[PDB]
């Protein structure tokens, strides 16, 4: 409906360009497409108009040059416009083992993060300052990993309940942006308190977790607001789904430049590791061992494949490979969390196994 | 140096002048006090629940 | 009771050589650490020796390195000191110490002024 | 904010929802 | 010389004593409750746990009411708990933050701690403000304060690492009988049931029986391989038990003056720190590093339970008068009452 | 009646928490230090760079506090009261530069004690100043308490002061090396030796202390996050 506005003023600016432009083939405005004079004999090629939503502009166009193309059938111009089209067969396809993933991806975090998020209250010989902020980091994986999944179930597949356009889809839509934004701030919270306790100002203790709680909590409400307002004000489309708005970029800039000061955490953190590995004077053959595998542990609770793959390559090959690691990433990224901080931590795994054995 | 191993020996001097009873006749007055007062230990049998004040 | 009982010793000239027994009663021998240590005349007890306890990891002090060799044999209880290259600079009272604590790596306090796993100790004189 | 990795999912749900929102397109008999 | 003369004039007297010994010994303890069905299954579970201490907890004594307990850590703090409603009491600021051993008076009007600044401070809870003062210092130990224990609101009996033991005027605050004898710093003492003798254990792998009143030392009981952390009484006063570094725990008769039994398995080679008997004198609870307290059967030598729910090394345990409970202190900063 | 008796327990229990907290906020804001020396070691001037059965000495570089604890009237033997200090930040260890064997012997034990296996240890080698002109004199060699020290050499690492002859330099990089077998041997990230040749005129003597201090809080939250 909106998007189908959007795409017919687009068709009457191209149509009123080449108008202007006109004041063996000749020039006559056909749809979505006018083109000029050209020899006898020649395929013009063109960008495919990107009005409908089922055409792509990544493809091609063909218009066959006599006197233009005349259909057999009917008499009238036709163009070919079969590249254009949103490929059912695979495009689909693509999507679908991309839409299993997801679900699949977080449902895996969810049980992973509720047992490490239990593990983290009961036990209490177990709590500390870095424990209180990996239970609030769980805490916004599970319920963004919740919401992600009511959505993509009942608003996402629903086309005619987006057409109907109810408000119910605006208000999932800003408790998705409000928890994803939580989600990305909470990992700057970890990275902030991890920087302190390597790098800046190690004596000093009580890091007042208050500006901890109003920067995961607190402050993605402020953009996200601002955002969601003018929104609904200027740009509003059914059930906010269209990511063609510049005023996302209202949340998803702040997001960026918090993830991107996490990446510059992580390179303080790993200069500090192989400085008190030289200090020592360790083989080398094992400092770079020690060194990766503390870079990677610290990705996904720090996020850094937002950083290190930060846009999507225009190649057909590089962009599809894009998109399966960074949806395994993105999705199994409070998976891989409690794994390593929970299930793999040595103070977590001894008491466990003195416990369980005594009951 | 020398006046200590004199302390050692008459510490030892008393330690040596006492009776001794046998070990049958301590070992049966150590369990007749443990037969005698078994019924009177909380810890020796769980009492019912709510006469222990640490329910 | 803990006790540690040193046998042979004596006079000896320079150069000569002298075997040091410890006869161990009141403890299982084999889970302890057994050391050896000397008290020369005018100076306080100076370390020499240990051994652990099966008899792998063995330690001497750098003076008498090379010419002293502690044995044990835990089917018997005895420890023992072969002294060989005697110097004038060797004469003291040679005590036979355990370590207080069995299967312990660390061992204090077995060269204080009073230590009660010690015994009482042989007298080695180097002299003409 | 499409093209990014922040903005990965909203772009996936713009996508994958335009397959059920909206029939194919004729460019058959009739077409332009 | 006379050294020697003297070095084998106590040997002989040793071979006397050892061959008296053996003449009281026909049929040991093993035999004589051989024919007694065991006690069963010792099933205790934490009924409460105590989480105020900071920093490692060295000692706990429970008062004579059987639910107040006072408990020592050595963050420079004294916490006097209510077992009951676990309900903190009184917090005492100590003076030196190395305490290694607390006592609570029989008549809960004081209570007494000691450690590395060699002094036992003892502290009078009923003041005439209501709070909580520093009653008196006593001074003239040359070593660590182990552990001391109350006779009445005026005498106290303290252990000290300079291998001696004194009883203590609080009134004066000087010294009234010293006990000498010991080759090695005094961990542990226990009063019997009357507070005229009491028994100490040090860390010369040897215990010795002492008479408070003459000041002079009775009996001395070895067998022991290493120092001696724990020692109780028996409930009637006519024996007594050790806790050992040899990872074993022994019977001593005084009247038979030698052992009885041994509590000692093949699976356990760490430290005992603590030692307490139940009410009935049957069971013998004894605290090890590895973060377990065991349950022994005093008349079997078997194991009848264990009590596993501190993380850290357990440094000390106490049943109540009346037998009810038994609190733990551990190094994890926790105390838990087990029943 | 017994309802208040019950909150009248309740209420002094939360005052008695609000204080247990404030003093919380002190106990981890400071790091306690154990000075450990020997007979004439020349740790009493290290207490000077700024009876009683323990001494205290609080001091506070760049707005931290420590708190350095000295042995007092304390027995030679130490297997018991050396159980207090398992939660301190670090030993401050003093040697002076056989007698030099003891203070190995000593710091072995220390090293490998049950309870002290995660505690850093940090080493003044003091007396320097002695340990350079009895060498450079030649009377009583060292290689009479220990024979290894003909066939070393002067580490890689060597910094020697400006002025510093190069025999004295291969003297005190050997005792070094004597104290650092001992620590290697055994240490498996739990703890680590920090030795620093300090003399009896040695100003940075505290500025030291807190830079190992830093470096062991630094390995400390390392190990909680598993990174180092
Ligand atoms: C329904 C969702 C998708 C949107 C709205 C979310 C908020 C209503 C909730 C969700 C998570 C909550 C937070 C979860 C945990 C904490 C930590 C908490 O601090 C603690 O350590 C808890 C101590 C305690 O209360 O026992 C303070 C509240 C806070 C910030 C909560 C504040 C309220 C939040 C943001
Ligand atoms: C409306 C939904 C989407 C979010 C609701 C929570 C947020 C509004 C955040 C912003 C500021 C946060 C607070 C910032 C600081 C603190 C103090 C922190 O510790 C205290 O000081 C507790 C005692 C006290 O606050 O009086 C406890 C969490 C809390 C209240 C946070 C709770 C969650 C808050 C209210
Ligand atoms: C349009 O182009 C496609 C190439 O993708 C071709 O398969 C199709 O046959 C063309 N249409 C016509 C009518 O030739």
């Amino acid at each position: 409906p909106f998007l189908y506005v959007v795409g017919r003023k687009k068709m009457m600016d191209a149509q009123y360009k080449c108008y202007d432009r006109m004041q063996y083939c000749n020039r006559t405005w056909d749809g979505w497409l006018c083109w000029d004079d050209t020899p006898a004999g020649v395929l013009s090629y063109q960008f495919c108009p990107d009005y409908f939503p089922d055409f792509d502009p990544s493809e091609k166009v063909t218009k066959y040059c006599d006197v233009w193309f005349k259909h057999p059938e009917n008499n009238r111009t036709w163009s070919n416009y079969t590249m254009c089209n949103a490929f059912t067969p695979e495009k689909l396809k693509n999507a679908y083992v991309l839409y299993y993933l997801a679900i699949v991806g977080h449902s895996l975090s969810i049980f992973t993060l509720v047992i490490s998020l239990g593990i983290f209250v009961f036990f209490r010989s177990l709590g500390c300052q870095r424990v209180t902020l990996h239970k609030n980091m769980f805490l916004t994986y599970i319920l963004n990993s919740m919401i992600i999944i009511i959505h993509l179930v009942e608003v996402v597949p629903n086309g005619e309940l987006v057409r109907r356009d109810p408000v119910s889809c605006k208000i999932l839509h800003f408790f998705h942006q409000y928890m994803m934004a939580c989600n990305y701030f909470w990992m700057l919270c970890e990275g902030i308190y991890l920087h302190t306790l390597i790098v800046v100002a190690v004596f000093t203790e009580k890091q007042r977790l208050r500006w901890y709680y109003l920067l995961g909590w607190g402050f993605p409400l402020v953009p996200t607001t601002i955002h969601a307002i003018t929104r609904a004000v200027y740009f509003n489309d059914n059930c906010w789904l269209s990511v063609e708005t510049h005023l996302l970029y209202i949340i998803h800039g702040p997001v960026m430049a918090a993830l991107v000061v996490n990446f510059f955490f992580l390179l303080n953190i790993v200069r500090v590791l192989v400085t008190k590995m030289r200090e020592t004077h360790e083989a080398e053959s094992h400092m770079y061992l020690k060194a990766v595998k503390a870079t990677m542990i610290l990705v996904p609770l720090l996020g850094i494949q937002f950083v290190v793959f930060p846009w999507r390559p225009s190649n057909k090959m590089l962009g599809k490979i894009y998109d399966y690691v960074m949806h395994s990433l993105i999705h199994f990224q409070g998976f891989f969390v409690a794994t390593i901080y929970c299930f793999c931590n040595n103070e977590v795994q001894t008491t466990v196994k003195r416990q369980w054995a005594q009951f | 140096s020398i006046a200590q191993a004199r302390k050692l020996v008459e510490q030892l001097k008393m330690e040596a002048n006492i009776d001794r009873i046998k070990v049958s006749k301590a070992a049966a007055d150590l369990m007749a006090y443990c037969e005698a007062h078994a019924k009177e230990d909380p810890l020796l049998t769980p009492v019912p629940a709510s006469e222990n004040p640490f329910r | 009771q803990v006790q540690l009982q040193e046998s042979g010793g004596g006079l000896v000239q320079p150069g000569g050589s002298l075997r040091l027994s410890c006869a161990a009663s009141g403890f299982t021998f084999s889970n302890y650490k057994m050391n050896w240590v000397r008290q020369a005349p005018g100076k306080g007890l100076e370390w020499v020796s240990d051994i652990s306890q099966s008899g792998a990891s063995i330690s001497y002090t750098g003076s008498v390195k090379g010419r002293f060799t502690i044995s044990r044999d835990n089917a018997k209880n005895t420890l023992y000191l072969q002294m060989n290259s005697l110097k004038p600079e060797d004469t003291a009272v040679y005590y036979c110490a355990r370590c207080p604590a069995p299967f312990t790596r660390d061992c204090f306090d077995v060269t204080s002024t009073t230590y009660a796993y010690r015994g009482q100790g042989t007298q080695v004189t180097v002299s003409s | 904010c499409g093209n990014l990795s922040t903005c990965m999912l909203g772009t996936y749900t713009q996508d994958f929802n335009k397959f059920h929102t909206f029939p194919q397109t004729a460019i058959g008999v009739g077409a332009p | 010389s006379e050294l020697d003369q003297l070095r084998q004039e106590a040997e002989q007297l040793k071979n006397q004593i050892r061959d008296a010994r053996k003449a009281c010994a026909d049929a040991t303890l093993s035999q004589i409750t051989n024919n007694i069905d065991p006690v069963g299954r010792i099933q205790m579970r934490t009924r409460r746990t105590l989480r105020g201490h900071l920093a490692k907890i060295y000692a706990m004594h429970w008062g004579t009411d059987s639910r107040l307990l006072v408990s020592a850590s050595q963050d420079g703090k004294l916490i006097i708990w209510d077992s009951y409603t676990t309900n903190k009491v009184h917090a005492i600021p100590l003076r030196s933050s190395w305490v290694m051993t607390c006592a609570y008076a029989p008549s809960g009007n004081y209570v007494a701690c000691g450690g590395l600044d060699n002094i036992c401070s003892i502290y009078n809870l009923k003041t005439r403000e209501g709070n909580v003062r520093v009653s008196r210092e006593l001074a003239g130990h040359t070593g660590y304060l182990s552990c001391c224990r109350f006779l009445d609101d005026n005498q106290i009996v303290t252990s000290s690492g300079d291998t001696t033991c004194a009883l203590w005027d609080i009134e004066t605050g000087q010294q009234t009988t010293t006990f000498t004898g010991h080759t090695g710093d005094v961990m542990s003492l226990s009063l019997a049931p009357d507070t005229r003798l009491f028994v100490s254990g040090a860390c010369d792998a040897s215990a010795k029986l002492w008479d408070v009143r003459e000041g002079m030392c009775r009996q001395t009981f070895t067998g022991h391989e290493s120092d001696i952390n724990a020692i109780c009484f028996f409930p009637n006063g006519n024996a007594f038990a050790t806790g050992s570094d040899d990872a074993t725990c022994r019977l001593f008769d005084l009247r038979a003056d030698q052992e009885l039994m041994t509590y000692s398995h093949d699976n356990i080679i760490c430290g005992i720190t603590s030692v307490s008997f139940s009410k009935s004198g049957r069971l013998l609870l004894a605290g090890y590093d590895d973060f377990n307290c065991n349950v022994w059967d005093a008349l079997k030598a078997d194991r009848a339970g264990v009590l596993a729910g501190h993380d850290n090394r357990v440094s000390c345990l106490g049943v109540t008068d009346d037998g009810m409970a038994v609190a733990t202190g551990s190094w994890d900063s926790f105390l838990k009452i087990w029943n | 009646d017994q309802r208040n008796e019950e909150k009248a327990q309740r209420e002094a229990n939360k005052k008695i928490e609000k204080q247990l907290q404030k003093d919380k906020q002190v106990y981890r804001a400071t790091h306690r230090l154990l000075l450990l020396g020997a007979g004439e070691s020349g740790k009493n001037t290290i207490v000077k760079q700024m009876t009683s059965g323990i001494f205290e000495t609080k001091f506070q570089v760049d707005k931290v506090n420590f708190h350095m604890f000295d042995v007092g009237a304390q027995r030679d033997e130490r297997r018991k009261w050396i159980q207090c200090f398992n939660d301190v930040t670090a030993i401050i260890f003093v040697v002076a530069s056989n007698r030099l064997q003891a203070a190995l012997k000593l710091f072995d034990s220390i090293w490998n004690n049950k309870w002290l296996r995660d505690t850093s240890v940090i080493l003044f080698l003091n007396k320097q100043d002695l340990l350079a002109e009895k060498v450079l004199a030649g009377k009583s060699k060292i290689e009479d308490y220990f024979p290894e020290f003909a066939r070393y050499t002067t580490p890689e690492d060597a910094t020697p002061e400006p002025g510093e002859d190069p025999r004295v330099t291969r003297a005190k990089y050997f005792i070094r090396d004597e104290f650092l077998r001992i620590s290697t041997a055994s240490g498996d990230g739990r703890h680590y030796c920090y030795p620093h040749f300090t003399c009896s005129v040695d100003t940075e003597n505290i500025r030291r202390v807190f830079n190992d201090c830093r470096d062991i809080i630094q390995r400390m939250h390392l190990r909680q996050y598993e990174l180092l």
